């Protein structure tokens, strides 16, 4: 998942600089944008509370994969926070594949169980 | 190493590469011996006998009748400044540069050698070939055209821009993501095999698709590919 | 700060500079061009103008010159803003003008419907719920009649047939070369104007319930070149003149900032000398 | 002292705001100077028009103070000052001018202040 | 010879309103534009080969009297070289005269040779 990450990181850190002059440019910059914003949103966490390393690919491959590109920019933190919650109440086995082969999921369940998280998560 | 190196050179006859780590700690180490030694600093605080130290080292890789040495020295420059002594003094001797981009590197093209930084004096009509020279001039031509106009399109809508400019823009993304190759080393990194390919497939490859010869491709098929043929293999197996 | 910051400060002016630069030089073609364009329709509009105002004794044989119509059915807006930024107020101004309007006449949502020209508007009026119609989003530099034929024939019809009470229109006049003003206009129904001297309906048909069902419409859509060239004759002249102020603006910063540059390197030079010497003296 | 768990979740999360709402105006100042405030978008407009009355309003009138001007000095408890820069970055006082919030105490003297000159 | 020459170069480059272009604007700067790039052409020059001072008095003369006005920029060097060939053949009382008196040669004679070999030459 990083190296999809670092792309999408570099494209909006590109587009940021010219932001004075062109807005609207086009649909691919407005999803660069997009993309990049819920990045940042997703990369920020607070003091003295770390993450485990399947928690961390769960949700950076929860971005990187367009699932929150339907979620407003200004609620990712508390989509990250209730994603964990959920991953720890019904997602056990994902969780445990990743801590025992050191690799992720199947990509039919790990989209079902993304998918079913959203259908119960409530948008402000 | 260079005595060493000279060696081979000398006695027996061949021809030999020197491989050198890094020559900012070379001048590094000057400035630090100096210093210990107690004589006063020159410019930003190096050794006063910089040139010369720099001067003794790199005259004895010479060729001469017996044989030849050839020495592929890299370069540390710190924070992005060129005008520091160490750089600024190692350029005196070089007979080709390269600079290599952390921008570059970002957008995941390897080796990230900048194209218009990179200059030789091997590259001349007589020495490589006309039609060699007319190719690389053409290359970096369409490069520096493509990147003036992306500045122009960052305010005003690549919409409003002319269809030649456009064509430019359209050839000029699949020479820069065609610079890029794929290594030997790169296997620990990456998994895809490495490849080598030779400066005639390489002319060859650069007057096609400067002539138009592979417009309809995508992009993303040109990427660490190596030979040409190779992107139309990737395109046929992304079924475009 | 360190001759770093300064210097890297200095060069991002400097682009900045060469940027709005550049855009003037490009405006300035622009305007001349615009009026150039501007030019060409004046006689056709006074030939037209001209008929229109001889049959407009009228004797009451036409619809739409029949000044009242069904109360605050929909009232029509018509706003041409520019498809593109950096022109400064004339964008804003008129938004502007047209906010206070509505809000002050016809609050509520349904008394009223806007049309919008350029992408701006548009974006407004999305941003802000508003009522907007027959939105157009992209124009020509140098624009003719049947450019956005179909957009005027268009606004025409929604009051020719029926669908409006009255129609407005808000845009920028070029009073000058850098001077400019939002103009009012109470576009239909059709109110009084200068005179002509033919007064007698010399062509042989002379009814007016021929001449005029079919003049009228035309009339009515020669707003593309009454209003759309000089709406664009301001958004150039905005351009420019923002763009000289920038200008301006950016060499002012870099003489200041080159003032502070000096100093800088000034006691770097002291630093680095006194650093040598006041070692070399000790020892 | 800066920390939700000594002076309180509402307290960190205003002053944390307030920060960011600076941080942003420093930011727009170089192209507010270049090209003017016309090029700003919305967002950027309400930016800027919160930030300049946070800036003001965080001026204070001292008792030391009024052997230089008129005005008697103030004294703001915590709890106050918390309720009137939550209420700025709320809305509220969208529509006073600037120079209301120069120089007092409470955000009622602000009003008081925009009653006693214009409205 | 050398103030149109000089002017001229001015012209196309100094005035870097002619070096931005973002669009046409090309009434009234076409021609300027179209000598000021000849005058570039012109004053190319190859590794080495230096050029004796009438020839050079002669081309610079040529280009600022109009006479490159309808040769393409494209064809502006090889015109240049077949001109001093022809030169070396045609205009040695010219070259004689430039280099005893260090004087333009008489205008009649000095339009005459250029008239002779532009048609003397083939455009491509």
């Amino acid at each position: 998942v990083a190296g999809t990450l670092r792309l999408d990181l570099a494209a909006y850190r590109e587009l940021e600089a010219f932001a004075q002059f062109g807005s609207d440019l086009d649909k691919a910059t407005q999803a660069k944008l997009a993309r990049g914003a819920r990045t940042v949103e997703v990369l920020k966490q607070d003091l003295h509370q770390p993450i485990p390393v399947e928690k961390q690919v769960l949700i950076i491959y929860a971005l990187t994969r367009g699932f929150l590109d339907d979620i407003p920019v200004e609620d990712v933190r508390r989509f990250e926070k209730e994603f964990y919650l959920f991953l720890d109440q019904n997602g056990q086995h994902l969780l445990e594949h990743i801590r025992t082969t050191k690799d992720l999921p199947n990509e039919d369940d790990l989209n079902k169980a993304i998918e079913a998280f959203k259908k119960t998560f409530v948008v402000s | 190493g260079l005595t060493m190196a000279e060696y081979f050179r000398d006695e027996q006859g061949q021809d030999v590469l020197l491989f050198i780590d890094n020559i900012f700690r070379f001048t590094q180490a000057g400035s630090e011996v100096s210093a210990l030694l107690g004589r006063m600093p020159s410019a930003v605080g190096y050794q006063p006998t910089l040139a010369t130290e720099m001067g003794q080292l790199q005259e004895r890789i010479t060729s001469t009748a017996k044989g030849s040495i050839t020495s592929i020295q890299a370069i540390y420059v710190p924070a992005d400044d060129y005008t520091d002594p160490a750089p600024a003094t190692t350029f005196s001797h070089l007979d080709a540069t390269t600079n290599l981009e952390r921008k570059l590197a970002e957008m995941g093209i390897y080796p990230a050698v900048d194209p218009l930084a990179s200059t030789s004096r091997a590259l001349a009509p007589e020495i490589v070939g006309e039609e060699h020279y007319q190719v690389a001039r053409k290359v970096q031509q369409t490069l520096q055209r493509y990147k003036e106009l992306q500045d122009i399109i960052a305010i005003l809508g690549m919409d409003e821009l002319s269809d030649e400019d456009k064509l430019v823009v359209h050839r000029a993304r699949r020479i820069q993501f065609f610079l890029s190759q794929n290594f030997h080393v790169a296997e620990q990194f990456t998994g895809q095999p490495g490849s080598y390919v030779p400066v005639k497939e390489t002319v060859r490859g650069f007057k096609e698709i400067l002539e138009g010869k592979y417009d309809h491709l995508p992009e993303d098929a040109f990427r660490l590919v190596g030979r040409i043929e190779e992107v139309v293999e990737k395109a046929k197996a992304m079924g475009v | 700060a360190s001759l770093r910051d300064i210097k890297t400060r200095i060069n991002a002016t400097k682009k900045t500079s060469q940027i709005t630069k550049a855009m003037e030089m490009v405006s300035t073609s622009k305007l001349n061009r615009a009026e150039q364009n501007a030019k060409s329709f004046v006689p056709y509009m006074e030939k037209i103008q001209e008929v229109v105002a001889n049959v407009a004794l009228g004797a009451g044989g036409a619809s739409h010159p029949m000044l009242v119509s069904r109360p605050v059915k929909k009232t029509g807006y018509l706003v041409i803003t520019s498809d593109r930024g950096l022109a400064g107020a004339y964008n804003s101004n008129v938004l502007r003008l047209v906010y206070q309007t509505i809000q002050k006449r016809h609050a509520s949502p349904d008394e009223y419907a806007i049309i919008v020209i350029g992408r701006v508007g548009l974006s407004f009026f999305r941003k802000r719920n508003m009522p907007v119609i027959l939105d157009i989003t992209r124009l020509p530099d140098q624009p003719s009649f049947a450019d956005i034929k179909e957009i005027a024939r268009k606004t025409v019809g929604l009051f020719a047939d029926g669908t409006f009470d009255e129609l407005y229109m808000y845009y920028n006049h070029y009073v000058s070369a850098i001077q400019q003003e939002v103009t009012e206009r109470k576009l239909l129904p059709l109110t009084d104007l200068a005179e002509n001297k033919q007064r007698t309906v010399y062509e042989f048909e002379p009814s007016q319930e021929e001449i005029l069902d079919v003049l009228l419409p035309q009339y009515a859509e020669s707003l593309i070149y009454g209003a759309l060239l000089d709406a664009k004759a301001s958004e150039h002249a905005a351009r420019m003149t923002a763009m000289k102020n920038a200008t301006d603006n950016a060499n002012e910063l870099i003489r200041t900032l080159t003032l502070s540059y000096n100093r800088a390197r000034q006691a770097a030079i002291t630093q680095e000398i006194t650093e040598i010497v006041a070692g070399a003296n000790a020892l």
